[PDB]
């Protein structure tokens, strides 16, 4: 037990923010999911701009976070 | 766990079967810190309660999705309560952490019952 958060705790917390934001993002898409039925090979739900933007935003931002975290901690004196 | 607040000394004559004995006692005053318990117990329980909350924004028509979210939430809440109580000794009285986990139980079970009555 310690009264402070280790760097492991910070990485775990940021990954927790990423997964919780993935859940929040799906909830945001679900709010605008007007139709229940899916595409059939009559209108169909186009892929949400939220999803299409997140497919780049989440991994890229996570990679930037990985760069920042590992650069900050590995090179520390 | 704690922080040393201070020390205090006493000297009293205890009576026992073998005679009267002068006993000198040092009380160290310790005050607990909850930061590890927040990141250990309180934060996960609040996050799972928010997971119970997010069920409402999910469409009501999605019966498997709603039911799955509710059951996962309440069952992992049971598991979290079990481990949190494992952190404690075996004592027969409800503590503050037990009160918080009980309220979290009420919330997650209420969300599941809310979808049950909604359907
Ligand atoms: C564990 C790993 C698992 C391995 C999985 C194996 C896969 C390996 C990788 C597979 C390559 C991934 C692309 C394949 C899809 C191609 C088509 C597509 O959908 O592209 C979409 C763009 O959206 C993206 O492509 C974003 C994909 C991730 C890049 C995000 C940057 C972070 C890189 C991570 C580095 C960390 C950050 C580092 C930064 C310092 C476009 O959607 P579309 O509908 O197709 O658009 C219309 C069609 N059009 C494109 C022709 C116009
Ligand atoms: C936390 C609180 C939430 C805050 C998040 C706030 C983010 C947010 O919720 O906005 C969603 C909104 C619409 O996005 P989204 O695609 O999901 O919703 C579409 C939108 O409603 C269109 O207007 C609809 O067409 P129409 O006119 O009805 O005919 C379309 O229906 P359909 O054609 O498919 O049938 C819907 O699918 O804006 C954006 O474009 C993405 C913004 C960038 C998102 C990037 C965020 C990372
Ligand atoms: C630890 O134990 C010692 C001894 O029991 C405590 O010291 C004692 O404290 C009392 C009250 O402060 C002192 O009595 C007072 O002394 C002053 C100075 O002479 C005088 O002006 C007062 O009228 C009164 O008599 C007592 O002298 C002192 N003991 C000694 C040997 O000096 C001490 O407070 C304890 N530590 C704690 C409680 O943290
Ligand atoms: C158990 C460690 C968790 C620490 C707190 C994480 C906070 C991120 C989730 C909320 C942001 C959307
Ligand atoms: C697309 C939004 C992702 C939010 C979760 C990440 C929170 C930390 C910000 C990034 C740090 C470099
Ligand atoms: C956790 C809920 C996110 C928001 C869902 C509704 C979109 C405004
Ligand atoms: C996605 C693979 C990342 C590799 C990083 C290089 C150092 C291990
Ligand atoms: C994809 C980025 C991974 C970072 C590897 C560690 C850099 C020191
Ligand atoms: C420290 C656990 C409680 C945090 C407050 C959350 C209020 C929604
Ligand atoms: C979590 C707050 C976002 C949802 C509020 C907007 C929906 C009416
Ligand atoms: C006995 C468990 C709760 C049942 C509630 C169903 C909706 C009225």
């Amino acid at each position: 037990k310690v009264a402070y958060a280790t760097a492991m705790d910070w990485f775990i917390a940021v990954c927790y923010a990423f997964v919780f934001s993935a859940l929040i993002e799906f909830a945001t898409v679900n709010y605008f999911t007007k139709r229940g039925y899916a595409w059939d090979g009559k209108t169909f739900n186009s892929v949400s701009k939220i999803d299409r933007l997140s497919r780049i935003a989440f991994p890229l931002l996570f990679g930037i976070f990985n760069l920042v975290y590992w650069a900050t901690y590995l090179n520390r004196e | 766990q704690f922080s040393f607040v201070g020390l205090r000394n006493t000297t009293e004559v205890v009576k026992t079967t073998s005679g009267d004995y002068v006993v000198m006692s040092v009380y160290f005053d310790l005050s607990r810190r909850m930061g590890y318990f927040t990141i250990q117990t309180y934060i996960p329980c609040t996050l799972i309660v928010v997971l119970s909350w997010v069920s409402f924004w999910i469409n009501k028509d999605a019966v498997p999705a709603r039911t799955s979210l509710g059951i996962t939430t309440v069952l992992t809440m049971t598991t979290l309560s079990t481990i949190a109580r494992k952190s404690l000794p075996k004592v027969s009285y409800v503590t503050a952490m037990d009160l918080f986990v009980s309220v979290c139980f009420i919330f997650v079970f209420s969300a599941l019952v809310e979808y049950g009555t909604l359907h």
